[PDB]
RNA sequence: GGAGCCAGCGAGUCUAACCUUGGCCGAGAGGUCUUGGUAAUCUUGUGAAACUCCGUCGUGCUGGGGAUAGAGCAUUGUAAUUAUUGCUCUUCAACGAGGAAUUCCUAGUAAGCGCAAGUCAUCAGCUUGCGUUGAUUACGUCCCUGCCCUUUC
């Protein structure tokens, strides 16, 4: 393709097919859990996590939200990040590419089984306590908040930078390892769920 | 006289005017080519029409796009929004209304706020 | 007068501490000219504007 | 056809301060190593040997864009915050790039006021964005 | 030869870790700015430590920080009644204490 | 004699209001804002956060609103009070003198929000009464007769003390206790028009530095 | 020194007894002056 | 701690004041904290670095105590120590390097190892043996 | 076990410059209340 | 090994303490078989949940 | 904590040797691994990609991103 | 270096 | 430290000296010679900030922090060595996320950032307005608390 205008190949490439920052395709991407299948959202491919979309009108809009939009907008907290939402995408990008560094599987393919990993399946509710199911919907929402509070508090105060971190929580997640911090509150809270069960 | 059509794209106070006429593929904001558009991180929000219709479309046609007001972030979807109105019009008004037809139902498959303005 | 912004006005001269002008809040003064006015509110700083 | 607008802003400013440093023509004034280049700054520039040559690659650029501009308008978009109230820059550096790369030719005064991009340095930096699009 | 650990330098301790800039800051009269201007006389690349520095490099700068004016320096950059007022407020105190 | 802009539905639809602040409120004047709403049966506080005045007045006329208020505050201290009136105004404009919050009392309950009894005393002038009648106008219409709440505004040398009681009767005699809060409200700006309308004529406007003002008595 | 406009009035006791025995007058005989539907 | 300046509750030295405060001065006995603290840090388990003091004060304040600190010895340098304390939330060292005694959110637990065995003393409870106890107890768990 | 002393004060007070700003504080405000 | 199953009625008035909603699934491996169970998080009808243990039923939680 | 400020003969043999294995290059990880200050890592990494022992993917200024050849 | 039974300094 | 770089609400000089472009001088602050505007016309695209790219730094009370203090260079009066408001250098503290407790908050909402005018009440690093970036969670319940409606039971 010659335009007046020049424009790089990987844009031509792009044309072939919509691709996460031209570089992560949405196709063979899978929710491995199937509960979670209809609220962890990735049909629909993207090349930039910035939409600007209006998700808090209905109750469940949020669910239709790409996951790695919803990701962008959790890692903005604290004040200091509040309103930052560009170093938000910036530092996502930097994470997908440490994620396919690390390992070879395709990131989009890591966040979604971390955040299906991690999700707590089961916890407790005030009455004493006692156990109680929970919704698909917090499942993903816990997920994303741990995984981001992980990751953030893990660099806090340490040379690693948030993307570096948030990939070894990722990629700690989707193994299933302890190491991640998002497990082993997991496993806490569904231990203490089945203590009060 | 050269066949051009008008459109305008708007998001907060960013308003980008689109003029797109009969061509060679010259795409230009502000009277610099669209790859330079900053901030950098969004520069594949501004090249979305592109991509979805494909640039054979545009290998006939300029377009040049204006923009003021707002911040960074409203000026680019400005931009997309103005180029996608400019495109639709020329298809409209010098090309066959089914050409029209599937470059809007790709848009709004997309993404609606490419043709509909969103006032908040 | 030293610094003016229309109906309001900045004052010096009139005490020489923050002390002074603490009583004399709400005092009726007006100009030369005979334009009234109203002392609003002593400022920290310099003492006595 | 090439231009300055189809080049980086970064890309171009960076080739054409090498360019000014290699040609060695370009006046730089002695208070350079001694200059905090605005009252907001709190360090001098680091890069001291470069910085003087990028700010005239700098001025020249905007001059290419905006057909007439004077010391105050680029005293404004050099200047940055130190609440923090947007102190303005250095009026002395700026006045002396002018001169400077009125002396090398690349600007000139303009009519109406302000400085124009000279015809000659049009080409030149031209010149310059056809080298950095290889 | 072996980096300098740590070094002495107008009766002041310097660590040789840091930067030249920011170790001679720590020598009282001496700042960032001005120590940037010390070594950028002294012709000293700013980006190596302070244990790098020979003994030539060091004489110079305590040259030029000992002689400023000498090495063109400039001389824009280069360096009873509380109680009165006390008992003025007692009396105020006490006065309006009379008239309450 | 109910004004004009009230008179053609004096009586016949309850009240629509919207409680708001200035942008950036302190926490004091969300939470003055917030017992502003308990005083008002029909009131919804709504975050006033980068609106714009054309934008708040157009959207609240869709929406079918009555009243607008608008408070400003100075170090966390509400200082003063403005109602604007929909579609055509009055916008009258009151600074707020004295003003205790309930948030001061500790252990203090719940208020009740029932239709209150409205008194106001003391108003004699004809300013008073277009006083009166926009400030009654803010309450819903036909009270209960056994309604416990009774909502006060004593006017006194032109500063009208607003207090909040709920009585019980007994054999010898009423008891009255004071739920608050407690502040002092002057008219200082009467206009015909809407708070946006910043040309809108004015009806009435206090005089400060006319030599009789540290005497003279409006309301 | 003179004064050129009215004083900030002060909520003192006095003033809050005569308040209440105001309202309480009032309600003794049910004296509201409300609004009543059309 | 209580204004006359502040100074910690005593059951003997202050009787007046803590009886307009309405509480029973036989529970106003800071000395017996002061002897199981002074037993208890300079227990040869301290000087190995094998035990960390928590303090959980009758109106809800916990204050945990560093190892490495020195209380005084005597009662009144200790009562001038617990008000400093309590007024301002920590300690810090004489050479300033760190805080050695700190006021602490509740509760106990999120401060407490993650495995860990928790028990009182009780003297209704069965008697037991501390030495066999500690012995049959896991290694990687505290006590 | 490495031991450090704790730093504290025989008494504790919740300078002088300090101590005037204070009184001037005072004297602004009872000033203000007998002017009203 | 989890259960899954999808909720087929949300239900009301059944006094369940704010913030908990007791709703009715059916288990995706036996469509007849069916449970009340509790929810912690915003749930609607026709999405899937994880049930660790598939005998106990639900009970009003104040 | 203390990291090595100077490039030492064993150190710079060092960083020659192990940087290959590595899957993923940082200045966090050389940082962390060859207690080297940022600093030198920095000046490490736009050496060590002069002589191709690690491939760019991803640069930017304030995070860089290699892998080994 | 404190020991046994000596107690914090007194100024 | 450089470079890229984008708003809107408004104000502004007659029997005067307001907003100030441009030129020159000054390290800066500022000075100086002119110029446009009684204003959708000129200041002004108010080239605002945050923000983004390239670089230095590097987990060290460190190049975070700027309280306190000294010495200078200037503005404003006024006739005093009086203060006033800016800039330069040096000095470089407490603070390492904060107890019992407590307050507010549902979409252009919380939160961050700046720009303008002080237009009879209030306000002077405070009030108001304007614009820029822009979220998480809930949007279901009367179970606890509280307040009501109906029984013209
Ligand atoms: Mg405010
Ligand atoms: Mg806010
Ligand atoms: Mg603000
Ligand atoms: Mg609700």
């Amino acid at each position: 393709v010659v335009l007046a205008t020049p424009i790089p190949e990987e844009v031509q490439q792009a044309q072939t097919e919509i691709k996460l920052f031209n570089k992560w395709s949405f196709e063979e991407v899978e929710v491995k859990d199937a509960s979670l299948v209809d609220y962890v959202q990735v049909r629909q491919p993207i090349f930039v996590a910035h939409t600007a979309g209006r998700y808090a009108n209905k109750r469940f809009r949020k669910a239709q939200c790409p996951i790695i939009e919803r990701l962008t907008n959790s890692l903005m907290m604290n004040g200091r990040n509040n309103g930052k939402k560009l170093k938000a995408v910036r530092i996502i990008k930097h994470t997908l590419d440490i994620i396919n560094v690390l390992t070879d599987q395709n990131p989009i393919q890591v966040v979604v089984d971390a955040i299906t990993n991690t999700g707590p399946r089961e916890d407790t509710t005030r009455v004493r306590r006692q156990a109680v199911d929970v919704s698909p919907l917090r499942r993903v929402n816990q997920a994303i908040a741990l995984l981001t509070i992980g990751a953030r508090e893990a660099a806090f105060r340490n040379i690693k930078t948030i993307a570096e971190t948030l990939a070894e929580e990722l990629i700690n997640a989707a193994k299933g390892s302890s190491t991640s911090y998002a497990i082993k509150k997991k496993d806490e809270l569904e231990r203490v769920a089945k203590s009060n069960r | 006289a050269v066949p051009s059509v008008q459109t305008f794209g708007k998001k907060k106070s960013a308003t980008a005017v689109a003029h797109v006429k009969a061509g060679k593929g010259l795409i230009k904001v502000n009277g610099s080519p669209i790859t330079l558009v900053e901030p950098e991180i969004l520069r594949f929000k501004v090249y979305e029409p592109l991509l979805l219709v494909g640039l054979d479309k545009f290998s006939n046609i300029d377009i040049r796009v204006r923009v003021t007001g707002g911040g960074h972030v409203s000026q680019v979807y400005a931009i997309r929004q103005a180029i996608a109105k400019g495109l639709v019009a020329y298809h409209q008004k010098y090309v066959d209304e089914q050409s029209k037809n599937e470059l809007k139902k790709a848009f709004t498959s997309y993404d609606r706020t490419l043709l509909i303005a969103d006032s908040r | 007068p030293y610094k003016i912004f229309k109906n309001t006005a900045f004052i010096k001269d009139m005490f020489s501490s923050a002390m002074e002008v603490a009583r004399f809040e709400g005092a009726q003064i007006k100009t030369v000219s005979g334009i009234r006015g109203e002392i609003k509110r002593a400022l920290s700083k310099p003492e006595g504007h | 056809g090439v231009s300055v607008r189809d080049v980086a802003a970064q890309d171009f400013i960076n080739a054409y301060a090498s360019f000014l440093q290699r040609q060695g023509k370009l006046e730089v004034p002695g208070y350079v190593d001694i200059v905090k280049t605005s009252s907001g700054n709190e360090m001098p520039p680091q890069d001291a040997e470069g910085w003087f040559y990028k700010r005239a690659a700098s001025v020249a650029r905007h001059i290419y864009m905006r057909k007439q501009v004077g010391v105050g308008k680029l005293n404004k978009l050099y200047g940055g915050a130190k609440p923090y109230k947007h102190i303005d820059a250095s009026g002395s550096i700026n006045r002396k790039v002018l001169q400077a790369l009125e002396k090398i030719g690349i600007v000139e005064i303009s009519p109406k006021g302000g400085r124009r991009i000279s015809e000659n340095g049009q080409r030149d930096l031209d010149r310059i964005a056809a080298q950095t699009l290889e | 030869g072996s980096f300098q650990h740590i070094l002495r330098l107008l009766n002041t301790n310097v660590d040789g870790n840091i930067k030249i800039v920011y170790a001679l800051t720590t020598i009282k009269g001496v700042g960032r700015r001005y120590s940037n201007l010390v070594c950028k006389k002294a012709d000293v690349d700013l980006h190596k430590r302070a244990g790098e520095l020979t003994q030539e490099e060091l004489e110079r700068i305590v040259q030029i920080m000992q002689n400023p004016t000498h090495y063109k320096i400039p001389a824009w950059f280069l360096n009873t009644l509380a109680n009165n007022v006390e008992s003025k407020l007692r009396d105020d105190l006490e006065r309006l204490k009379k008239i309450r | 004699q109910v004004d004009d802009e009230y008179a053609a539905t004096s009586g016949i639809m309850d009240p629509r209001i919207i409680v708001t602040t200035s942008r950036d409120p302190s926490t004091r004047l969300s939470q003055f804002a917030k017992e502003i709403k308990l005083l008002f049966p029909n009131a919804v506080r709504l975050n006033r956060g980068n609106y714009v005045m054309p934008n708040l007045v157009d959207a609240c006329k869709k929406s079918g609103t009555t009243d607008l208020v608008v408070l400003h505050e100075h170090r966390g201290v509400p200082t003063s009070l403005t109602i604007s009136h929909f579609p055509h105004g009055p916008t009258a404009q009151f600074s707020l003198h004295n003003v205790v919050m309930r948030h001061d009392i500790i252990n203090a309950g719940n208020q009740s929000e029932v239709n209150p009894h409205l008194i106001f005393d003391n108003f004699t002038t004809a300013l008073g009464k277009r006083v009166v009648c926009i400030l009654k106008h803010l309450f819903n219409a036909g009270p209960k007769k056994d309604s416990e709440r009774v909502i006060t505004f004593a006017n006194r040398g032109d500063f009208i003390s607003v207090r909040q009681h709920v009585y019980v009767r007994t054999r010898e005699g009423v008891e009255i206790a004071e739920v608050g809060p407690r502040f002092e409200m002057r008219l200082f700006e009467l206009r015909l028009g809407t708070l946006e309308n910043k040309d809108a004529d004015v009806e009435w406007q206090l005089r400060r530095f006319i030599r009789t003002a540290n005497k003279k008595d409006y309301l | 020194f003179d004064r050129t406009a009215k004083p900030v009035p002060v909520i003192t006791s006095e003033v809050t007894e005569s308040l209440e025995d105001m309202i309480r007058r009032r309600i003794q005989d049910s004296n509201f002056d409300d609004l009543q539907r059309r | 701690t209580h204004k006359i300046k502040y100074v910690l509750l005593n059951c003997d030295d202050h009787q007046g004041l803590l009886k307009k405060m309405g509480r029973d001065i036989s529970e106003a006995r800071p000395d017996i904290t002061h002897q199981c603290l002074l037993t208890l840090l300079d227990s040869p388990i301290n000087k190995a670095g094998k035990l960390q003091v928590y303090i959980q004060t009758s109106r809800g304040i916990l204050i945990e105590v560093n190892p490495t600190v020195r209380i005084p010895r005597t009662f009144k340098r200790f009562s001038g120590l617990m008000v400093q304390l309590l007024h301002k939330l920590s300690i810090r060292s004489v050479n300033s390097e760190e805080k050695l005694l700190k006021v602490i959110k509740n509760p106990i637990t999120d401060h407490l190892p993650t495995k860990c065995r928790k028990v009182t003393l009780s003297f209704d409870a069965p008697v037991i043996r501390v030495q066999d106890y500690i012995e049959k107890l896991d290694d990687d768990e505290s006590i | 076990i490495p031991t450090h002393a704790p730093k504290y004060e025989e008494n504790f007070n919740p300078k002088m410059k300090a101590q005037l700003k204070k009184e001037r504080k005072f004297t602004m405000k009872e000033i203000r209340k007998d002017a009203k | 090994p989890v259960t899954l199953a999808k909720v087929i009625k949300v239900l009301g008035r059944t006094g369940s303490r704010g913030g908990v909603t007791q709703v009715r699934v059916e288990f995706l491996e036996d469509t007849s078989r069916t449970i009340v169970r509790n929810v912690k998080g915003p749930v609607r009808e026709n999405d899937i949940l994880v049930l660790m243990e598939s005998e106990r039923e639900a009970r009003r939680l104040r | 904590a203390q990291h090595a400020v100077i490039l030492d003969q064993e150190k710079y043999d060092r960083i020659l040797k192990e940087v290959p294995t590595y899957r993923y290059v940082s200045v966090s990880v050389l940082v962390d691994r060859l207690k080297i200050g940022g600093s030198l890592a920095r000046i490490a990494l736009r050496h060590l990609e002069k002589e191709g022992i690690i491939k760019p993917i991803s640069k930017h200024s304030k995070q860089a991103i290699y892998t080994r050849a | 270096r404190f020991k046994g039974d000596d107690d914090i300094p007194y100024k």
